[PDB]
């Protein structure tokens, strides 16, 4: 088994400001026990993509600081937005 | 001030001889890193005629 | 060449740029901007 720590999300492109808009991600994953239960929402964090000391700063998804008890796997997740005043969709798998 | 064909002006310290740079701890330090924006108010002036 | 005794020159930090992977020993361009205009240094 692979469980997923994190997401370095976005790196960084030639042409992206939309990174430096968002506040806010909503998570829904599968748990190891009692599979696909709803997570609440967090604040962003900012890290270097992929640990580079010489690489750019990207958004990131600390996803062990949510409101979850155990791991994650390989199967149905959500990721969503939150725009300063609406919702929004991003990643699916 | 100034007028209009010049850089603004800069505030970074806080005692009455300028030391002691003005300080943010750490919460406050990673919600400012997460894109939030803090904002200036003015209370009073004090001058001279 | 990281001689702690050596004058500081130029260089081109290749790892931080808008990459993902490597660079391999085939085609290559590298080229100055000037204070206005564009020119070229480097080609393999």
């Amino acid at each position: 088994n692979t469980y997923i720590n994190g997401m370095y999300f976005a790196p960084t492109q030639t042409n992206k400001e939309a990174l430096d808009y968002i506040q806010k991600y909503r998570v829904e994953a599968t748990l190891q026990y009692s599979g696909f239960k709803d997570i609440g929402t967090k604040d962003k964090e900012m890290r270097n993509y992929l640990g580079d000391p010489n690489q750019p700063k990207t958004n990131y998804v600390n996803l062990r600081s949510y409101f979850t008890g155990g791991e994650n796997i390989m199967t149905y997740k959500k990721l969503r937005i939150y725009a300063i005043t609406p919702d929004d969709r991003e990643l699916l798998v | 001030y100034p007028k209009k064909g010049l850089s603004p002006l800069a505030l970074n310290t806080m005692d009455q001889f300028s030391s002691r740079l003005i300080p943010i701890n750490y919460d406050q330090l990673k919600k400012l890193d997460a894109g939030k924006q803090i904002k200036l108010e003015t209370t009073q002036v004090s001058g001279n005629f």
